[PDB]
This record gives structure tokens, C-alpha cells and sequence, in this order.
């Protein structure tokens, strides 16, 4: 099987560097080097993310889409930056304006064809394609607009292969932009109707989870990114490993989406202990479920405790008892019968790889489909209206060839999306 | 990628020489042009040894541009790029815009079309002018004017030094500034503002010195500006393009004018004291005594701030220091704006003049923003105008220079809707 | 003395609020009370900035003066707030104020 | 079986360091080290006080509750201080004011939830929980108030598991504080109605017993503490050892409490001889009962000779004849028929471990439930009234959100408690 | 955890320089700020290599604060933290509180809000003033005043040097001290008192020297004070927080004023004599000739004492030495108070000036307490007042300074109920 990553925008891009920083080491691939793999198993399934050309050069099969040179020229001028074949860099030296409209209708719409071109060169690579990974932020141009287009096109070209989306939904407390809800509401819209698996991460849900669950005092972006990339590795790549009970994107999809919206999840990693001290090793297993299922530790902003779950997928990856795994999951399902929805006898989807995260003994990625994420699109949707009402920075959109009915559309859509999700919380 | 710059008016040129100084100073390029892309968005690698500037200089009296071609830096620019009109400056808009200023413009443009070509996919022109002057108000007025048409497809961020609230110089100043605002308004992308007087306070209160030479205020803006282009167009952990600004900074087409502010302003001689915390500098940003503008947040609700940091800064430190702020409430942000905080993080710490009077910290915050505050500053400057116009005062000086009762009265009405604009976009929910 | 009150956060239906004491010697005004309430009710789910205003149990009117706070009262924290209104809180005993009930000889 | 110690306040804390200083050696557990145990028996039952994580790191399962950093930061910065998992430290950097009200209603009430949290993490450790050990002083904030709360909550969470309380009731002659009877009367109140086994120690009953029964001329606190900790080791831990006739907290409880008040005891150690000289070894056994049953040697302030006993528990721990033990106890019960209450044919509860205190040949902890302790709560209760009457330092309580009826309550309650206890002395 | 300090009035500043001296002296921090948490509750680690002061200095004449920025220690504080009002001091409350003193307060506060922020969960402000002065009585009056409102949620222990019983200085003194008492009364937590004259006795009778420079009395309080904050906020066998005090020390809301006392006051040159016993020093504490206050326990029943010990002390030694006392009866403690003995044990012994005149023992007892005794001291100081007010004496000096017949007469009535208060809480059962 296979997949082809997609680094839309700067963020989605910045993260690319971290997702590939990791993944590679979790596959023994040095900058341009080959497979130094401490083992021999980190190779029989690599294909999922690379391509064979030389014999020591397995190149990441991702796409780097962005209308701001400097960015990709920071990712390509640093560490692992020199492993991507230049063909991968689909830049847009234009003005990468922070407008969803500027990267979806006017500026991005041009650079698109020169992207799809490659997304096809990579898809028609070889063997059988599974789906595409998509990273980006719903709070900017090259991210929400142009990346949200990249998919609307992808999903017309292969409505068969899957589409996981890793979105950095606009953090609450403080937004890293001003129109944010504009660029956001507009991209979520496109999401709820193309990709079929979205993993929403919040820069501040991370800080928290990174400053209190990792006594880490100076959580640089690199970190946040690093933590995130840690989860997306547990998801995909991982399951493309052996296991007593293994799954793969689809299983994950076909066990997690009760209703076609596409629904968005909230990823959570397992061993998340501070370096030295904490290295408690309390990782027998009840310790991992202890972790994963708590409020804090959910990369999302919202707290599960604020709304039932529809599905859950503990994708563990480290030798354990299909008994102490299958078992724990249960008590968990009974101690919290309250929030776990009922019309699904077994919400949880236990998954079990074998080999764990390179240096760790036992981990377990969590992919939750809780109704709690209602209380986020609400947020976003609110911010919109409060500012849409006055058409705040709307001239930067319309003046870019947009529509007063376009914004209406998205909000509503994504706004209805909130509605539905409640239809199950009850 | 790049951003040309047109320093217009003696002042815009003095400030220019300054901002231009700080530059090489933090790029290891001696005044001889030679250093031993990155920063190419402000310097062209002409010949095979040098670093010819990436801007131009426009004054109608030679005096001031002359001094540049005397003092080291003399070697820095191209003999060509420093435009002059031996003729007369005239502290009057009209003459500088219409009558005289006209003659030079072509030639002026030519360079910003000759320098705009040589490059590689540019982003815009950082314009440097002094609102209340002759060559600075008038001229530019039509320079930016002729730009908005020749390159509507770019950024027009004009960095102005608008009229000291009580310590103005020219007798007419307002005539010249109500006129540079109305003519440039429909042409700029984002107009940065640095108040000459409100900067003195900083030199008195936050650095201590009753001996502030113009050469200092210049070192200051010369700093805040370095935080804009220089370092930003320079790689970092959270890059921010020029476009980025206007996008994340202007809510509405009016060439909106944010305010420049810097965090660490502390005098050398203090240079040894234990440095300030990420939290303190952040907080210093919300103090109306450190903002290079006599527009004390007397009520003006911020509506978007671009916190450009530089030096050793942990993104969480920021995505926390800002969080703390977002909840101080006494800092009331506009309604229609959930989050209006563009966090720009650079790497390389600031770079203080070897021995001026600037502390020299290992991190700073050049936060700029649009604040419903200027509702004031414009008001107080508009009123001025009327008083004189109300009696025609120095009107005969413009009329006789190819202007009319029109341009004045019709540029007054102009700003009028700038007093209503900056009022409506705020104060209301 | 002071005034015993049970402070709930608007839109929670889970957290049973936190009990605070309020007087002229502890808090010079509602802004000072609200300042400490931001620390004690500090959150990011039910309360945007932790605590900016205090509303009646039903959310019909917000208090602006300490003189409106009665003993054994029930209040809600808001910041918009938009009201659900979330009641909730129930149920708890009024024993936070005082135990109405006692033991009995069963 | 198991238990989870609780170091409430500074005192209760200071003592923690001594109770664990000891106990560990009585279980071969070095600072962070493991079981160096001279034997193999000091391990089959450790669980009662530790947890398995590493394999050399059996960490004490106690709680350190205190609103004064410096304290726990003295216990954590000294000897065995680095064995407690940091998670154990439930500090309250607030102003640990010396007010019962400040650590029970205003300041402590906040830090409570962050405690109960852990008291549950430790309870739900493993196997089966027996009860919790509680150390503190009834003459301060973090001690009487906040610790007296910790239990009122514990006893609502597991009204099944037991609750031994080690209280440092306010010594007579001189009070090491001023409001003492305030912080005290208020905590005893909470005790008589939650914990079901209390061992009251008196800093001056110790001095005495430590300056005349140990020619010790400079009895530092460390000592007193040390002596106390010696008794609480004989009690618990001990009985969790084999024995011809062994008991355990309950036996101790179910043989010592005739009436539900909870009743408080007065612990007494056996071999209490000065170092060099005295090392008389007159420890055949009549020598231990000689000891234990004398007036002086009762860690309590009051003297048994001043009031009958209801129950007694000689918890011996050193190879001896179930005959010379069971026998002695008798004569003792007949030479003093006077004071030993009659409606209990056999007041005494003989208990007999095997292994003795590490370096000793034969010892025997004494846990007396004598009616004599009436003459102590009297004391306390007196001090109250004499000062309550004038509301002495009452503003420090009320001003902290208290009640004029709260103080009334406690005194009465604890005051009645005096009454009852006499109902048997007669 | 910490406790800021505001030394107000020349005196409060002289005493300040002193108490501030003893500090570094026993913390190995040379006058250069550098030493080669623990004590962080009084010093901020500005980085960095330095320490700086965790306090401020307020005088309306420069003279006295000036001298600090001359003599080594010059390096210790921040050039900023030493507030001055070049204007006029005026040995009159009114002027210092109202009229002049007002102008500075804001600024003053700013530091105790700027220094109060920088820290980590503080506990309060140890205030240092000289009751009968202009800048010391008046000013503070409103400083403590503005504190009780801005931080009602903390400790306000003001360390005063109230009027020598017969050896006063200022002619008005009482006017200034009946006024600092009434205005601060409803704002302080615990007011420590050290009588200037009654300290001389100690210098004559318990150290022998008819040459006591102010610089000495300061070394003394500079000692007793070190026993309060310094060492106490410092780990030990029986720690005692600041809150602890007010709690274990004030029976009633009146900002009650205990008295400071020290045990080992013996002159160097005696320095070799066999040291005193734990029992002797303990006993020395109950002698009305060693208490830094002319309030000889002429009848005043103690109602709470905080025996702060430091050095090598066995808790039993104390919990015995005190027992012996509790039964001396001639030391009669209040009725409503069973036990009123807060035993505070520290480790590190005292630290005497290298070569002043203080013995230098290996253990001391800084016992402070509330004694029905001050019923006197206040009385005798109140009476004073009347005599003059009875004739208005220097009244025109205050009136003309924004005061009225009100503030005097109404602050007299104030203390009146302080003569009844300190009477009722005792003498009766
Ligand atoms: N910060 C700063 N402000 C300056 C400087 N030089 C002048 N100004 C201010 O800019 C205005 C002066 O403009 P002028 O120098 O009179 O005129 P000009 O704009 O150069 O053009 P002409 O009127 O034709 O000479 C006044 O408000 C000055 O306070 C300078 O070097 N730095
Ligand atoms: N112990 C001690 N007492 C002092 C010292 N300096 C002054 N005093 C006493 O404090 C009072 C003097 O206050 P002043 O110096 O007159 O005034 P001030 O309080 O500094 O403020 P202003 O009147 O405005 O100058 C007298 O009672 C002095 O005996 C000192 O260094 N140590
Ligand atoms: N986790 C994370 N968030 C990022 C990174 N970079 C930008 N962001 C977030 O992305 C949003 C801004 O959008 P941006 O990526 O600049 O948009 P674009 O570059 O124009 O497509 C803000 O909410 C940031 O917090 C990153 O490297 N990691
Ligand atoms: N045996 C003993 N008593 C102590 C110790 N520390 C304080 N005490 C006693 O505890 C009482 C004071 O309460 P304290 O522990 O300071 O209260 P808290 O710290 O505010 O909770 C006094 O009666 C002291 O004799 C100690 O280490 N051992």
C-alpha cells in the first residue's frame, strides 16, 4: 500500500519538516542517505512514504505547496531539507497574502495545475495507492485556501483513495492571526466535504500538554510540531507495520466514521512523560489508557469530558497482551459509560502493532471521534459572525474576486456541521 | 521577495541614512559596500565585491543628500541613486507636489522602475517621508500616486513621521499633512507612523537624555524599522512577509496607519543591568509611554497587532505572554476581532549602534498596530488645519503654486471621513 | 462578616462551582473579586478569560456591586457570556452555605 | 494488604521523615536504593508501604500535604528526602497561616482536590487497601485544619478502609503556639468523627520519657520524632509480619474500640534503655511489661494510673513464649484490677510478631485505650473556653470565613467526648 | 514567599541602610551585589551575577538617600529604586501626607507594584518609617493607605521607631505621630516598635558607650530586624512565616503594635567572656532593661510573644526555658490567653558587624510581643499632643497644608479608643 503526504502552506510545511524529521528516523533514512535502520523491519513497508531511484536514496513522496518562497527556502535550506526531490517544491513566488481567497481563487488557483501535475506523478508512482496525508493551518492563505483546494481536486481525481487531514484549527485564547475565522470557516467547509479523516490540533492545547505534561518551560514551535508529528506517525506509518491486530487508514476510517460528514478526530499520544525524572516506566498499559483517555493530553482544544464519543481508536504499537489491551478498553468503556455514546456497543477500536516508537518500550496513538469537537467549530463559527456582521476585513477577500454569498455558505455549512454533531451527544 | 525603499524629504533622508546605517551594521557590510539570498530583499549583489543599496533618495535642496556623499557610507550607495532638484524645497505641499516637485518625479520614478526591474520578483517599496514638509508631503504624494498605478500589484507600506502633537516645526505643517494624507490614502497599503515628539519622551523617560539629536530619533526608528524589513525578510522561526502585514494589519482599504513600538529602550551605561524578562517586554508593549507616537491608548481599541520578536524567544513564552495580555481587558481589543495578534519570530537578536545610547539586549519586541486611538491624532491635526484655513493663512502660497480652493477644502472633507472611519470601525459593536 | 456564595461557571453542567467568601476587607469592589475569581475558576472551556462578570443564578442580570451579594447565594461566571443559559448546576445540597439537613436518629 | 501514609502539615511532615527514616531501615530500603534487607522476610510484606516501578525503587506510598514550601523543601532536600516521587508533594505555596480556619476552609480547601486526586492514585495502586496512616499536630494550620479535612474526605471515599491517626495533642506545661486550643479543639472534633484509631503523642511526655528514660540530655526534635516513629512501626508494619499470634489494624481496631467514638490511645515502646550502661538486657519479658505498663513511658501526657483502661494491646515483636506472654499479662491484670475496668473480662489484647526491631532482641509496642485521656481533652477544652470567652485571636479565624457557631460546635463535641469517656471510668 | 520593604523617611532610610547592611553581611553578598531560593524572599537574582535590593527608598530631601549612592552599597540597589522629591521634607505630617507627599506617592507605589509583580507569590511589605517625622509619618500614612487597598490580601507589617519618651527631637513630634497612627491603624497588619531612647539605655547599660551614633541604634534594630525577616524566611527547625506573626501576634484588628527585644546585647571587648546560657538569654527577655522600648512592663500583661531563636538551640531547652517562665507569674500573661508563646527556631546563629560593638554569640532571642504595656507609651504620647493642640501650637503649619481642625481632633478621638482598647483587652478578666 501507499500514501503521498501534502505540505500545504507554511505551517503545514513547517510541520512537514517535523513529520519527516521523525518518520525518517522511525525508518532509518538519513538526510539523503538510505536505510541505516537499526532493524530490518523498518524497510519492508517503507514504500508507503518513499520511492526507489538510486539505491540509497529513498525520497519522501510528499508535496510542498506554498506561495511564500522564504518558507520552503528555510525547510529546504536546513536539516533534512535536502531529501525532497526539487520536483516536489510547488512554490508560488506570488504574494502569499494571508487571504483564504488569495490562495484559493486568485493566486493559488494558478499554481494548482502545476501541483496536481505532480500529485499525479507521485500517485502513479507504483503499486497501489491508499490515500494522501495533508498538513496545514486553517488560519491563513496558502494553508486553508490553497490547501483546501488541493484536496477538492484530489477528491475528484481519486474518490477511491482516502484523505487524512491534519488541521491546525485556530487556537482559542489567542489567535496567531486576525481574520483567522475567515480563513478557517472557509477551509473547514471544504474539509467537511472532501477529506474523510481529519486530525485537528491546537497550538495551545499543545502548549498546555507540552508545558505541564512535559515540564518543558520553553516549548518552541519545533516542539509542538514535533509532538504532533509523533501522533501522525503512530497513525499511518505505524499500522503499516505488523501486529497481532493491525489496521490501516481504512479500518481507522471504516471504524471511526459513523456518518459521512467526514468527522474530525483529536489525536493523543501515549507515553508523554518529562525526560529525566518522570521516566517512571509506568507503562504496563493501564498507564497508557490512563494517559490517552484523560482530558488534558488531547491535542484538541476541547475536552472530551464535555461530550460523548462516537468512536475511538487506540492504535497501540509495542508488545502487549491482547488481553490486558482488550480488557482495559472495557473498564474504560464502563467507568465512563456516561460519555461514550450508547448506540455503539463497542465504540473503541483496539488496534495493535508490534514494533514501538524506536526508542520507547510501549506507546499508543489515540484517535478520538468525540462529539466534544462541537464546542470548537462553535467557537470558530462564533468569531466569524461577530466579525462577518460588520464585514471586517472582508474587502481583502472580495477585492480578490470572492463572493458575499461564499462566506455565507461556509459558515452555514460548517455551522450546520456543529448542529449534526450534537444529534449524537443526545 | 525584496522591497525597494524611497526616502523622500530631508527628514525621510536623515532617517534614511540612519535606518540605512543600522543595516550594514548588522549585516557585516562596511561602509565600503563589501562584507566578508537571506537579505537580498534589500541589497543587490552588484559587481563582484560590493552591495549597492536597494533604494533611492529624493530632496529638492542639495544640503542633506550632499552630506550623505561626504560621510562614510559615501561609498555605499551608487552616485546615481541620490535624486536632487537644486531648485527649491519650499515648506509647502502644493509647490512640492504640483509646480516644482513635478519636474523631478519622472526621473524619480525612472529609478524605482530601473531598480524595480533589476531585482527578482519584488514585494513592494518601503517609502520614507515626513508628512509635514514640502518635499516630503507634496512630492511623495504624487510619487506614491504614480506607484499605485504602475505597480498596483504590490505592497505600498509608507513609513511616516507625522506632526508632533504640540511641538511642530513648520508654521503650516497641517496644510502639508492633511494634504499628504488625502493624496496618499488611496494609494498606500499600510502606513507606519512614528511620532517625532512622542519619541523624545522615550529619550527623556526611557533612556534619560535631554540631549537628543535628530541623529538619535533616527537611530530609534532606525531600529524599529530594522525589525520590520531587515530581520523579517530574514529567515526565522515564524517569518512574516511584507504582504503579511497589510493583510494581518489593515482591516480596511484606507491605507490604514498602524503605530510602531519597540520594547527593550534602555540606555547604555545601563548596559550591564540584569536583562528584562520575556514577560516584561511583552508588557511594556501595552504601555502608552513607549510607542513612538503621542496617541496614548486614550480609548483607541487595538484592532490588530503584529508582534515582531527577534532574538532568543520560545514560541510558548510568546503563546503565553500574549495569552496573559489577551486577558488583561484594560487593553480592550475591538469587538469584531476575536484574535488580532500576528506573532512574528525572528532569530538574530537586535543590533545596537556600537556606542550610541541603546542598551543592547538579546531580544526585543517591535510591535506595530492599528488602534482606534489615532481617531485622536488625526482629529487634533485636522482641527489645526481648519483654524488656519478658516483664515486662509498661508493659502496664497499654494494657490500661486498650482492648487486651488478645491484641493484644500476637498482634502479636508477627505480626512473628515477618516475621523468617522476610525470612529465607526470601533467604539461600536 | 463576609458573604458565602457558590460560584458556578456559565455552560458547565458538570463542575459543581467553587464556594467563595466576599466582603469589604477582602475585595474593595467587584473587579477585585472577579480578579481572584479568574484565578480560582481559571479555565479555557466554560470561561473564555477565566471570569469577567458575575450573573444571577438564571443569568437575567449581572451584578456590578458587592452589596447585591447575599449570604448563601448562587452566582454564575460569564465573560461574554452568551447564555445557554446553563443552569446547571444541580444537583448539590445547600450544605455549602449551611447544612440545612442534619442527622436524624435513624 | 496495604496502607497509605499521610504527612499533614509541617510536624506531621517532619515526623514523616523520621517515620520513613526508620521504617525503611526496618525494611532495608536505602534512599532511592532497593531492598538491601539483611534478611529475606523484610520484603514479602513491604507492599503495605511501597510500590513497584523500576526494580530497585520501592517508593514510599505516603502523601506530603503542606501550605509552607520551606518545610517539604527541607524534607525533600535532606537525607531520605529523595525517595518520594514528586507526585507525592502536594504543596500549597500560599500563606500557610497558623489558622485552623486558614487551612481547612480558605487556603487548604483549594489544595484539597489536588490531594484527594493523589490519595486515589495511591489507593487504586494495587491489591487490597487496609487504611491510611495520618501524622500531624493539632496545634496549627496545615496540621489540624487541612489534615483534618483530608480525612473527612478520605472517610467519605472509603468508609471501609481504616484510619489511624497520629496526633501531637498540645502539650500541657508549655504551648509551642498561642491559639493552640483553637487549632486543637477544632481538629479533635473532626477526629472523633472520621478516623477510627488515634495515637496521641505529647512533645513533653516525650521529653520526660526521653530525658529520664534515656539519660539523653539534649533531646532534639529529631529524637522525639524518632521515638514516636518507633512506636508507629511496632503498630502497623510490624503486624504485617508473621507471628505465633498476629493481628493487623483491624484486630487492633476491633479489639480496642468498645464504643464508636473512635477513641484515642496512648502508645508505649518496650526496650527503652539508655545506650551504653543501661543495656541491661533485662528484657526476658516481665521487664517489657514492667516497662510498657508504668506511668512514665506513656507517650501521652496523662498518666494511666489516673483512670481505668478499656483495652490494651501489647503488640510484641521478638521470639517469646506464648506462655510467658499470655501469663504475665494476667498478673498485670490482677495486680491492677483497680484500674483496668471490669465489664471486659480480658481487656488486654496480646499480639505476637516474630522478627523484632532490626537491632534488638525483644520489643513490644503498647497501645492503650485508657479513660485517663479524659484528663487531656479536659485540658485542651479548658484552654479554649478561658480564651474563647474573650474571643481572643478569633478574628484570624472568622476573618478567614469561619463561624462563631463553628468553635461552639467543636468545643462542645470534643467537650462531650470528655464526658462519655468518664462513663466507663465509673 | 517574599516580603518587599519600603523604607520611608530619612530615618527609615538610615535604619534601612543599616538593616540592609547586616543583610548581605550574613549572606556573603559583597556591596557589589555578587555573592560566591532560601533568601530569595528579600533578594531578586537579577540574572546574572548580581542580587540588588527587594525594596525601595522614599525621602523628600535628597541629602540622606544621596549618601547611600556614595558609600559602598552604592552598587547594591538599582539606581531606580531610591525615590526622592527634591522639594521639601517639612517636619509636619500634613505637608508630607497631603500637599507635597502626594505628588510622589503614585511614583512610589509604581515601584511597589513594579517590584511586587516581578516576584513569585509574595507575602507582604516590611515598611520602615519613623513615626514622628514629616516624610515618615505623613507620606507612609498614605503609602500604607494605598497598599491596604491595592493588596488587602497580604501582610502589612510596619516597623516603626516611635517617639522617645522624653528625648524627642522635633518640636511637634506628637502631631506627626498621633497622625501616623490613626491613618495607618486601619491599614497595617502588625506594627513593630523600637523606641529610640530606650535603645540608648541598652547602649549605656548593656554594652557601655556614651558615644552611640545613630549609626549604632541602626545596627541594633538592624539586628532585631534580621531576626524577623532574613533568618525566619530562612529554613530552620521551627520556621515562622510573616503571616504567622500577625496571626500568632495580633489578638485584634487594631494594627497592633508589638515590641522588639533582643537577647545577647553585649559589647565587643567582652567578646571573649564565657557565653550565656539558654536560660539566661531567655530570662533576659523578661527584663524591662533590654527591650528597645521605654514601655517597661509597668503593668502591661503580655498577650502573645513570638520568641524567635537563632543559632544552636535544642527545642527542649526552649520547651523548658519557656516553661520555667510560664510559671514565674510576676510575668503575668493575659487571662483570655492560656498559652501565648510562638517558638520560632532558626539554624544559622546571628551575624555581628565585623567590628562594631556587638558581642557575637552563637545564639540569640529576638522576642517581640503585644503588651498591655503600651497602654502607657500611647497615653504619654497622646497627652503630649493635647497640650499643644490645646493651644493650636504649630497648627497653622498643617492647615495651610491641606488639613483641617477635623483631621486633628478626629485623629485624637481615634487614638482615644486605642487607650481604651489596649485597656479593655487587658487589666480585666
Ligand atoms: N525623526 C525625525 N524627524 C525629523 C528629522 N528631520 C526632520 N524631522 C521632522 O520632519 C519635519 C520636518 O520636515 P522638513 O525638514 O521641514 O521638510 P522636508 O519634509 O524634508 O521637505 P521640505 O519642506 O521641502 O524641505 C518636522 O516635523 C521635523 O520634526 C529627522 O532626522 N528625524
Ligand atoms: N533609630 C533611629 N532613629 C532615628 C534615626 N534618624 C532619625 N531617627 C529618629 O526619628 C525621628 C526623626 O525623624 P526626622 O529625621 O526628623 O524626619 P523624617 O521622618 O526622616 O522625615 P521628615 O520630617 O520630612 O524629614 C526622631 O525621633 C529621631 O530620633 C536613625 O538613623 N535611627
Ligand atoms: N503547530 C504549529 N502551528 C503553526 C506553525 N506555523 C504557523 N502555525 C500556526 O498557523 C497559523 C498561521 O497560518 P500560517 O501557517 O502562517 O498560514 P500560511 O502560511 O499563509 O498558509 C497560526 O495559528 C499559527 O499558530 C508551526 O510550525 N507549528
Ligand atoms: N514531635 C514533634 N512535634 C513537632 C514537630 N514540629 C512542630 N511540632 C509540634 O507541632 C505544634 C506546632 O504545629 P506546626 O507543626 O508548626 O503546624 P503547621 O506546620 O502550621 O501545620 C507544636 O506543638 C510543636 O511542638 C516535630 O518535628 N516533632
Amino acid at each position: 500500500r501507499e500514501i503521498v503526504h501534502i505540505q500545504a502552506g507554511q505551517c503545514g510545511n513547517q510541520i512537514g519538516a517535523k513529520f519527516w524529521e521523525v518518520i525518517s528516523d522511525e525508518h532509518g533514512i538519513d538526510p539523503t542517505g538510505s536505510y541505516h535502520g537499526d532493524s530490518d523491519l523498518q524497510l519492508e513497508r517503507i514504500n508507503v512514504y518513499y520511492n526507489e531511484a538510486a539505491g540509497n536514496k529513498y525520497v519522501p513522496r510528499a508535496i510542498l505547496v506554498d506561495l511564500e518562497p522564504g518558507t520552503m527556502d528555510s525547510v529546504r535550506s536546513g536539516p533534512f531539507g535536502q531529501i525532497f526531490r526539487p520536483d516536489n517544491f510547488v512554490f508560488g513566488q506570488s504574494g502569499a497574502g494571508n487571504n483564504w481567497a488569495k490562495g484559493h481563487y486568485t493566486e493559488g488557483a494558478e499554481l494548482v495545475d502545476s501541483v496536481l501535475d505532480v500529485v499525479r506523478k507521485e500517485s502513479e508512482s507504483c503499486d497501489c495507492l491508499q490515500g494522501f496525508q495533508l498538513t496545514h493551518s486553517l488560519g491563513g492563505g496558502t494553508g486553508s485556501g490553497m490547501g483546501t483546494l488541493l484536496i477538492s481536486k484530489i477528491r475528484e481525481e481519486y474518490p477511491d483513495r482516502i484523505m487524512n487531514t491534519f488541521s491546525v484549527v485556530p487556537s482559542p485564547k489567542v489567535s496567531d492571526t486576525v481574520v483567522e475565522p475567515y480563513n478557517a470557516t472557509l477551509s473547514v467547509h471544504q474539509l467537511v466535504e472532501n477529506t474523510d479523516e481529519t486530525y485537528c490540533i491546537d497550538n495551545e492545547a499543545l502548549y498546555d500538554i507540552c508545558f505541564r505534561t512535559l515540564k518543558l518551560t520553553t516549548p518552541t514551535y519545533g516542539d509542538l510540531n514535533h509532538l504532533v508529528s509523533a501522533t501522525m506517525s503512530g497513525v499511518t506509518t505505524c499500522l503499516r507495520f505488523p501486529g497481532q491486530l493491525n489496521a490501516d487508514l481504512r479500518k481507522l476510517a471504516v471504524n471511526m466514521v459513523p456518518f459521512p460528514r467526514l468527522h474530525f478526530f483529536m489525536p493523543g499520544f501515549a507515553p508523554l512523560t518529562s525526560r529525566g525524572s518522570q521516566q517512571y516506566r509506568a507503562l504496563t498499559v493501564p498507564e497508557l489508557t490512563q494517559q490517552m483517555f484523560d482530558a488534558k493530553n488531547m491535542m484538541a482544544a476541547c475536552d472530551p469530558r464535555h461530550g460523548r464519543y462516537l468512536t475511538v481508536a487506540a492504535v497501540f504499537r509495542g508488545r502487549m497482551s491482547m488481553k490486558e489491551v482488550d480488557e482495559q478498553m472495557l473498564n474504560v468503556q464502563n467507568k465512563n459509560s456516561s460519555y461514550f455514546v450508547e448506540w455503539i456497543p463497542n465504540n473503541v477500536k483496539t488496534a495493535v502493532c508490534d514494533i514501538p516508537p524506536r526508542g520507547l518500550k510501549m506507546s499508543a496513538t489515540f484517535i478520538g471521534n468525540s462529539t466534544a469537537i462541537q464546542e470548537l467549530f462553535k467557537r470558530i463559527s462564533e468569531q466569524f459572525t461577530a466579525m462577518f456582521r460588520r464585514k471586517a476585513f472582508l474587502h481583502w477577500y472580495t477585492g480578490e474576486g470572492m463572493d458575499e454569498m461564499e462566506f455565507t455558505e461556509a459558515e452555514s455549512n460548517m455551522n450546520d456541521l456543529v448542529s449534526e454533531y450534537q444529534q449524537y451527544q443526545d | 521577495r525584496e522591497c525597494i525603499s524611497i526616502h523622500v524629504g530631508q527628514a525621510g533622508v536623515q532617517i534614511g541614512n540612519a535606518c540605512w546605517e543600522l543595516y550594514c551594521l548588522e549585516h557585516g557590510i562596511q561602509p565600503d559596500g563589501q562584507m566578508p539570498d537571506s537579505f537580498n530583499t534589500f541589497f543587490s549583489e552588484t559587481g563582484a565585491g560590493k552591495h549597492v543599496p536597494r533604494a533611492v533618495f529624493v530632496d529638492l535642496e542639495p544640503t542633506v543628500i550632499d552630506e550623505v556623499r561626504t560621510g562614510t557610507y559615501r561609498q555605499l550607495f551608487h552616485p546615481e541613486q541620490l535624486i536632487t532638484g537644486k531648485e527649491d524645497a519650499a515648506n509647502n505641499y502644493a509647490r512640492g507636489h504640483y509646480t516644482i516637485g513635478k519636474e523631478i518625479i519622472d526621473l524619480v520614478l525612472d529609478r524605482i522602475r530601473k531598480l524595480a526591474d533589476q531585482c527578482t520578483g519584488l514585494q513592494g517599496f518601503s517609502v520614507f517621508h515626513s508628512f509635514g514638509g514640502g518635499t516630503g508631503s507634496g512630492f511623495t504624494s504624487l510619487l506614491m500616486e504614480r506607484l499605485s498605478v504602475d505597480y498596483g500589484k504590490k505592497s505600498k507600506l509608507e513609513f511616516s513621521i507625522y506632526p508632533a502633537p504640540q511641538v511642530s516645526t513648520a508654521v503650516v505643517e497641517p496644510y502639508n499633512s492633511i494634504l499628504t494624507t488625502h493624496t496618499t490614502l488611496e494609494h498606500s497599503d499600510c502606513a507606519f507612523m512614528v511620532d517625532n515628539e512622542a519619541i523624545y519622551d522615550i529619550c527623556r523617560r526611557n533612556l534619560d537624555i535631554e540631549r537628543p539629536t535628530y541623529t538619535n530619533l533616527n537611530r530609534l526608528i532606525g531600529q524599529i524599522v530594522s525589525s520590520i524589513t531587515a530581520s523579517l525578510r530574514f529567515d526565522g522561526a515564524l517569518n512574516v512577509d511584507l504582504t503579511e502585514f497589510q493583510t494581518n494589519l489593515v482591516p480596511y482599504p484606507r491605507g490604514h496607519f498602524p503605530l510602531a513600538t519597540y520594547a527593550p529602550v534602555i540606555s547604555a551605561e545601563k548596559a550591564y543591568h540584569e536583562q528584562l524578562s520575556v514577560a516584561e517586554i511583552t508588557n511594556a508593549c501595552f504601555e502608552p509611554a513607549n510607542q513612538m507616537v503621542k496617541c496614548d491608548p486614550r480609548h483607541g481599541k487595538y484592532m490588530a497587532c503584529c508582534l515582531l520578536y527577534r532574538g532568543d524567544v520560545v514560541p510558548k513564552d510568546v503563546n503565553a505572554a500574549i495569552a496573559t495580555i489577551k486577558t488583561k481587558r484594560t487593553i480592550q481589543f475591538v469587538d469584531w476581532c476575536p484574535t488580532g495578534f500576528k506573532v512574528g519570530i525572528n532569530y538574530e537578536p537586535p543590533t545596537v549602534v556600537p556606542g550610541g545610547d541603546l542598551a543592547k539586549v538579546q531580544r526585543a519586541v517591535c510591535m506595530l498596530s492599528n488602534t482606534t486611538a489615532i481617531a485622536e491624532a488625526w482629529a487634533r491635526l485636522d482641527h489645526k488645519f481648519d483654524l488656519m484655513y478658516a483664515k486662509r493663512a498661508f493659502v496664497h502660497w499654494y494657490v500661486g503654486e498650482g492648487m486651488e480652493e478645491g484641493e484644500f477644502s476637498e482634502a479636508r472633507e477627505d480626512m473628515a471621513a477618516l475621523e468617522k472611519d476610525y470612529e465607526e470601525v470601533g467604539v461600536d459593536s | 462578616k463576609a458573604k458565602k456564595v457558590r460560584f458556578y461557571r456559565n455552560g458547565d453542567r458538570y463542575f459543581k462551582g467553587i464556594v467563595y467568601a466576599v466582603s469589604s476587607d477582602r475585595f474593595r469592589s467587584f473587579d477585585a473579586l472577579l480578579a481572584d475569581l479568574t484565578r480560582s475558576l481559571s479555565d479555557n472551556i466554560n470561561l473564555p478569560q477565566g471570569v469577567r462578570y458575575i450573573y444571577t443564578i438564571d443569568g437575567s442580570r449581572k451584578i456590578g456591586s458587592m452589596d447585591e451579594l447575599e449570604e448563601g447565594e448562587s452566582y454564575v461566571c460569564s465573560s461574554d457570556n452568551f447564555f445557554k443559559k446553563v443552569e446547571y448546576t444541580k444537583n448539590v445540597n445547600p450544605n455549602w452555605s449551611v447544612n440545612v439537613k442534619t442527622s436524624a436518629n435513624m
